[PDB]
């Protein structure tokens, strides 16, 4: 596309409460910052099958065509190395948990049907933590939302500006 | 924790002993002073066990190679020997009666555990101890000749 | 008794001056006795040299020795812990927020579109920021303060109006932080609102005012004083200072220790108790001689536990040894009962100072190594974050030098 | 006029200083307070107006020099110079006040209680006494923040103490009414 | 002490001595060496409540005293003025005596420092291997070589350029060879 | 309550008004 | 003068009423938990700190 989409890998694995409702507030102050500037949208064909997959791809070079920046709510990207062998060529930002057991207790913090199901998103988090540095292009390792929205924001205007 | 139990029942019947000044008693002192033989009971049974189950001195952990078994064993024998029938004994054989609050650090591990932290920290106060005593005694000689 | 009689007597009176009680009625006394040019030459250089040169030594080697035992391997592992669990209830809080403003805005954009589940949701949620903001908590502290102003005013001879307007101040004041509470509960939680150990005290202090608002209701005379402790909400002022980290750390080592510190305390009424029943054996019901017994007798378990008490405090501990040598005879034959008191003030004076300094030197290091390490993980933070971002766009005290010397040495 | 002012502070004018006040220490520590009327007070009263003379000089020198509290970095920045200026005016207007007329009475001790801030000169014109000062004054502040939670516990402490014990500390001198 | 002193002589020195309060022939005011000697009885605290009540207004003045009025309650912030005043500045030079010795109370018996050159000095009386089987260029260098044991700061050159350093930094008083005396002596 | 000049004992305290210095309020 | 204090604070009856001796004995723990704070506890702070 002309620029790279943003897709964000969470700290879990994707649709539970904790990686959902963090992405969310992300994907919400990104839509309020750059408002007029960015476009967000959902993307739940599974594009990590790139090369109904084939049409979200033309789509998210047309929203990309006008020099909007695009936004992809993809449900099935949990893992960078699932855009690697893509042509989307993305922008990976990862919401990083420093310490597990914080996970853990924001985890068993929501209601008891997250508490359900837990070793899937350690070990979500742990593999996503053993991924370079290098492959996730803005790591956010904060804890605060305005930091983190802050320095993300910074980013998309350094990158806005190089386009 | 029975044991526990009838140790926090003694030092709650010694805190309700009360002395009066010239031989008078009063009348729930008698009552007092008849619960002491359940007391020294109980104290002379967990005694028998622990130097059964354990040895004595012999295997090198026993009852008498524990210091703070060694203090249960000075107030129970002295208990014992409150009942001697003597004449002398009521000063002093009773007056070690109170020793039996600090059977709860000998029960409880955790006090113990807290003591020792109390009292290796007033090791290196010695030498300010025979500072002290020097200085008093200096002070002692010059009030003398002054 | 206090004589110099003798080698034994003293140095009965020269301890009973190091310990400064009384050192003063024997120089008065040998003012009298002898002219009093001199004798400031005895006493004062002896009240230097026993009471606050050795009193420095006590509280240098004290001091050295908790410094030793701070900077120990399983006391360090100990303080490792306690920051570890501190640095991971931060990040806890920082993810907690995020998590909060995502749902608020889920809320928000579901309702745009179980609808009284979504209000209920909604305005809990609405609560929320409201109690967090900058303004509830001024309202708060604006409301303590004059509820602090009004138990301040309450003296000896207060006029009538005023004691029916302190009345339905108190009642109003109750309803006012009756109502803070719960309004804390709903946008909180109990799960959320007892995490605050503040929040957990005000919530024993409202019990308490409601069981005692109750009980002079019972009884109209009693006054337990336990409204006061409302005040103590002033404290929330330093977390408008720089001052926050600090106090906030040792009132957390102090509750982290607690499990250490109610066990401190305990050995200390143990040794109180051991000791009043030893003095019970040795002078009760004996303290009678005078023709009338003292206010500090050893009849009674009380009056034991109280004498000795105020013996552990200093203060008449040579009266009460006059007496209880006096009560076993005299000086002529009940000198050797002068034993109890000099071991009683010797192993109580200097076990209060061991435990209780011991207590405040642990907690507020451990409250200073917690401020200063979360103080330098924000800078180191702050700085590799800066190192990172800019990738991807193209004094001490003498204790705390000690105490890294001490690190460096037992590692 | 402004050089010989300043010739004057530093033509050996600090020990003089020090002297002059030493002395003056001196003779506070030698009056009598039981006899106002001795004649050890009358000597010691002519010594105080002579260190009165001397310090008011040494004020007046300083206003020169200076200024009184215009520019930064002159008179009344520093609260010695404050200190100064209350010691040399309370004594300049007992001196007035003091004219043995006994309209007022209960004044006068007052002014005279005001010299003994005289040796707290020495603490600034001595650099360690000064610096030690600034130490324990340090540690004043480092302690600040646990003296208000003293003060705000003990206050706690003492409205219990009220509501505990208000009106009932009365006696009579006979212990059965 | 003397600043209160000259206060407590000034405001309170003309009450009357009566044997029943607590400003006695003893304990009174009336002389800068009384004073001083009832301000140093109140900082060892000695019922210093009870002289600060002795002191209060309405007492009874002097015979030869000109005034009839004689105390104040003034004496509240004197006596409470002074006392807090009194053991903060003690506290202090408690803290500062302690922390001027905090590395000798903190003090571990393995770790090497002035004892062990003490000691050294007395093995005057080779001896070295004595000395070091009761242990924790003739004898300053051994000094140095043994401290060099005591702690480490080839590796021999690398430590003598950190002696170096070191003696660039604390030369001394424009001597000839001290410093420059040691590195003749650290050279083996 | 002993007035002043009274014989008292210190352990008493009860010395209204001052303290029990050398048997005497 | 702590225990002449403690004594007044127990013997202490009612407002405007004379003293009781030995009344009120329960009032000898507000002493000793003053004590427990401020002399021991809080003045070792300031020491500590
Ligand atoms: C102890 C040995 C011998 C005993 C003698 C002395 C006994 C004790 C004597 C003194 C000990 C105290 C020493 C130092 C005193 C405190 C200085 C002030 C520090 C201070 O205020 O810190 C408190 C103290 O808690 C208490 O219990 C307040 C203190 C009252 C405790 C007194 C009760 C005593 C007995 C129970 C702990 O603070 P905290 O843990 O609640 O702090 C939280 C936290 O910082 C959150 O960030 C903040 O949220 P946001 O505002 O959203 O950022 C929380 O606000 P919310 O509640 O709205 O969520 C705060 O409230
Ligand atoms: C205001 C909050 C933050 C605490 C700060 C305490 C003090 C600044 C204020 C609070 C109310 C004031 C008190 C209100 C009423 C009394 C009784 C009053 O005594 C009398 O009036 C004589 C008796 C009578 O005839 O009424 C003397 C002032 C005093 C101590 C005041 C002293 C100063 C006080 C304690
Ligand atoms: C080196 C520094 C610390 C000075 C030492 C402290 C001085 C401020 C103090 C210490 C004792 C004081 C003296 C205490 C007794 C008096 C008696 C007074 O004269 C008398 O002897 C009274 C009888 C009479 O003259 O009628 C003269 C001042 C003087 C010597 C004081 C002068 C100031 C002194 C020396
Ligand atoms: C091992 C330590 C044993 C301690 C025993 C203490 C004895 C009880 C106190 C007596 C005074
Ligand atoms: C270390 C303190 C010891 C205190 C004991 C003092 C005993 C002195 C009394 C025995 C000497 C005979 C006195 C008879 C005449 C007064
Ligand atoms: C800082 C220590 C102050 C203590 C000074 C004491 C002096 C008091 C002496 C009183 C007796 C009269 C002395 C006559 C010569
Ligand atoms: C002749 C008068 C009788 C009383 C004399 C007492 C004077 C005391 C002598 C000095 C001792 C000072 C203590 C030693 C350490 C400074
Ligand atoms: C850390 C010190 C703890 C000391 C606890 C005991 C002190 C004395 C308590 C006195 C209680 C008197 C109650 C009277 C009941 C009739
Ligand atoms: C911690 C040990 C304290 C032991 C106290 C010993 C006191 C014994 C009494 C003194 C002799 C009294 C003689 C007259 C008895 C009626
Ligand atoms: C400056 C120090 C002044 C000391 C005064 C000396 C005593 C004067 C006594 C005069 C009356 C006799
Ligand atoms: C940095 C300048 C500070 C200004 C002066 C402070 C003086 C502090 C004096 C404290 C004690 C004086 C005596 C108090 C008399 C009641
Ligand atoms: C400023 C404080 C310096 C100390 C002087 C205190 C005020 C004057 C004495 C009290 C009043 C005497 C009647
Ligand atoms: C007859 C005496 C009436 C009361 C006179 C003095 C009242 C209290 C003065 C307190 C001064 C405090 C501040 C001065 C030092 C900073
Ligand atoms: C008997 C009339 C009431 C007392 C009048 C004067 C008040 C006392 C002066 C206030 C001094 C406060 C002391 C604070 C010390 C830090
Ligand atoms: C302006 C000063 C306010 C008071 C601050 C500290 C006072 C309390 C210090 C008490 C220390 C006494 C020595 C150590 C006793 C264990
Ligand atoms: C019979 C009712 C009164 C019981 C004895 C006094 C109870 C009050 C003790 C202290 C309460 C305040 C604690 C403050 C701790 C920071
Ligand atoms: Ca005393």
């Amino acid at each position: 596309p002309s620029m790279r989409p943003i897709i964000l890998v969470g700290p879990s694995l994707k649709g539970y409460e904790v990686t959902d409702m963090m992405q969310k507030a992300l994907f919400d102050f990104l839509k309020h910052r750059f408002d007029g500037r960015i476009s967000i949208t959902r993307v739940t064909a599974d594009i990590s099958l790139a090369k109904e997959v084939q049409s979200e791809i033309e789509r998210i070079f047309e929203l990309a065509r006008t020099l909007q920046l695009v936004a992809l709510d993809a449900d099935t990207i949990n893992h960078p190395a699932q855009l690697s062998k893509t042509s989307l060529a993305p922008i990976i930002v990862y919401i990083k948990i420093t310490s597990p057991k914080v996970l853990q207790r924001l985890i068993k913090s929501r209601g008891k049907s997250q508490s359900k199901h837990l070793n899937v998103q350690i070990a979500a988090s742990e593999k996503l933590a053993q991924c370079p540095p290098e492959m996730f292009d803005i790591i956010l390792d904060e804890n605060q939302l305005e930091d983190a929205c802050e320095h993300l924001a910074e980013y998309l205007e350094a990158y806005w500006k190089a386009t | 924790y029975m044991i526990l139990a009838t140790i926090i029942a003694n030092c709650i019947v010694l805190a309700l002993e009360q002395h009066l000044p010239d031989g008078d008693k009063t009348p729930m002192s008698e009552r007092l002073d008849d619960t002491e033989p359940y007391f020294i009971g109980i104290f002379c049974f967990e005694a028998g066990i622990k130097i059964i189950a354990l040895g004595f001195v012999f295997h090198k952990g026993s009852y008498l190679r524990n210091g703070w078994n060694v203090m249960d064993f000075v107030v129970v024998l002295t208990g014992i020997l409150a009942t001697a029938g003597t004449d002398f004994d009521l000063r002093t054989l009773r007056a070690v009666r109170v020793l039996r609050p600090l059977k709860l650090v000998s029960g409880i591990p955790s006090l113990q555990v807290v003591l020792k932290s109390i009292m290796k920290a007033m090791v290196p106060l010695l030498q300010i101890g025979l500072l002290l005593f020097f200085a008093i005694l200096m002070f002692a000689i010059i009030g003398l000749e002054f | 008794i206090t004589n110099f009689d003798n080698i034994l007597f003293a140095i009965l009176t020269v301890f009973q001056c190091i310990t400064m009680e009384g050192w003063t009625d024997i120089l008065y006394n040998t003012n009298d006795a002898a002219g009093n040019t001199w004798n400031w030459l005895y006493f004062i250089p002896l009240i230097i040299i026993g009471s606050f040169f050795m009193l420095n030594l006590v509280l240098g080697v004290l001091s050295g020795e908790f410094a030793k035992e701070r900077e120990r391997v399983e006391n360090r592992r100990a303080f490792l812990k306690l920051r570890r669990q501190q640095q991971i209830e931060r990040e806890l809080n920082g993810y907690l927020e995020w998590i909060f403003k995502a749902e608020e805005v889920m809320l928000a954009e579901e309702d745009r579109n179980s609808y009284f589940r979504r209000k209920e949701k909604m305005f809990r949620f609405f609560i929320r920021r409201m109690v967090k903001a900058q303004s509830f908590y001024w309202v708060v502290l604006c409301v303590v303060a004059l509820n602090t102003l009004c138990v301040a005013m309450v003296h000896y001879n207060q006029p009538r109006r005023l004691t029916t307007t302190l009345y339905f101040a108190e009642f109003v004041f109750l309803g006012l932080f009756l109502t803070e509470m719960s309004l804390k509960m709903y946008g909180l939680g109990p799960r959320s609102y007892f995490r605050s150990s503040f929040n957990c005290f005000d919530f024993g202090v409202i019990v308490g005012s409601v069981f005692e608002v109750v009980w002079a209701a019972i009884k109209p005379g009693s006054s337990f004083g336990i409204s006061v402790l409302r005040a103590l909400r002033l404290l929330r002022i330093f977390k408008v200072t720089k001052y926050w980290s600090s106090l906030r750390n040792l009132v957390v080592s102090l509750l982290n220790s607690m499990k250490s510190i109610i066990s401190l305390l305990f050995l200390l009424f143990l040794f109180i108790v051991v000791f009043a029943l030893l003095g019970m054996q040795l002078f009760g019901g004996q303290f009678n001689f005078q023709d009338e017994t003292p206010t500090t007798n050893f009849d009674t378990f009380p009056a034991a536990i109280l004498t000795v008490f105020q013996i552990l405090t200093g203060e008449d501990w040579n009266a009460v040894m006059y007496h209880g040598i006096e009560s076993q005879g005299g000086v002529s034959k009940g000198m050797f009962s002068s034993f109890y008191f000099i071991v009683l003030t010797l192993f109580g004076n200097y076990t209060l100072l061991n435990v209780f300094l011991a207590i405040a030197v642990d907690n507020l290091a451990n409250a200073q190594e917690l401020t200063k390490d979360e103080e330098e993980m924000e800078e180191a933070a702050n700085q590799k974050l800066a190192l990172q971002k800019a990738k991807e766009v193209a004094a001490r005290s003498v204790w705390e030098q000690r105490a890294s010397q001490l690190r460096l040495q037992n590692l | 006029r402004r050089f010989c002012h300043y010739i004057v502070t530093m033509r050996y004018f600090e020990v003089v200083i020090l002297v002059v006040i030493a002395l003056s220490s001196i003779a506070l520590a030698a009056e009598d307070p039981v006899r106002t009327d001795s004649p050890r007070n009358n000597a010691l009263k002519y010594l105080d107006y002579i260190f009165t003379g001397v310090f008011t000089f040494e004020m007046v020198i300083k206003m020169i020099d200076l200024g009184l509290l215009l520019h930064p970095g002159a008179y009344f920045r520093d609260l010695w110079n404050i200190l100064d200026f209350i010691v040399v005016s309370g004594a300049l207007v007992a001196f007035a006040f003091s004219g043995s007329k006994g309209k007022d009475i209960n004044t006068i001790k007052s002014l005279r209680v005001l010299r003994v801030l005289r040796p707290l000169k020495t603490i600034k014109r001595l650099p360690k006494l000064k610096a030690v000062f600034d130490c324990v004054v340090n540690s004043l502040k480092n302690v600040l923040n646990i003296l208000i939670v003293y003060m705000l516990f003990m206050f706690i402490f003492a409205v219990i103490a009220v509501q505990l014990f208000k009106g009932k500390f009365f006696y009579c001198t006979d212990e059965s009414k | 002490f003397f600043i209160y002193a000259i206060i407590g002589m000034q405001v309170f020195g003309n009450i009357a001595l009566d044997d029943d309060t607590s400003i006695n022939r003893h304990n009174n005011f009336r002389t800068f060496l009384q004073a001083l000697m009832l301000l140093f009885r109140s900082a060892t605290g000695e019922a210093w409540h009870e002289i600060m009540l002795s002191c209060l207004s309405n007492q009874a003045c002097d015979e030869q005293a000109n005034a009839t009025e004689c105390g104040s309650d003034f004496a509240y912030f004197y006596f409470v003025s002074f006392i807090f005043l009194c053991s903060f500045l003690m506290l202090n030079l408690f803290v500062a005596v302690i922390m001027d010795n905090f590395e000798y109370l903190t003090r571990d018996s393995s770790i090497l420092g002035p004892h062990h050159l003490d000691e050294f000095i007395r093995v005057w009386a080779n001896d070295m291997f004595e000395m070091l089987k009761h242990m924790s260029v003739h004898f300053t260098s051994t000094l140095m070589a043994l401290i060099r044991t005591a702690l480490e700061i080839t590796k021999q050159h690398q430590c003598d350029a950190e002696l170096r350093k070191e003696i660039s930094v604390v030369w001394a008083n424009l001597p000839q060879k001290t410093l420059d005396l040691l590195v003749p002596p650290h050279k083996p | 309550c002993k007035g002043k000049g009274a014989k008292c004992s210190r352990l008493m305290y009860d010395c209204c008004t001052g303290s029990c210095r050398s048997g005497k309020c | 003068g702590w225990p002449m204090v403690l004594k007044h604070s127990v013997d202490a009856t009612y407002e405007e009423q004379g003293p009781s001796p030995g009344y009120r004995m329960e009032l000898s723990i507000f002493y000793v938990v003053y004590f427990v704070v401020f002399p021991f506890f809080f003045v070792n702070i300031f020491v500590a700190l």
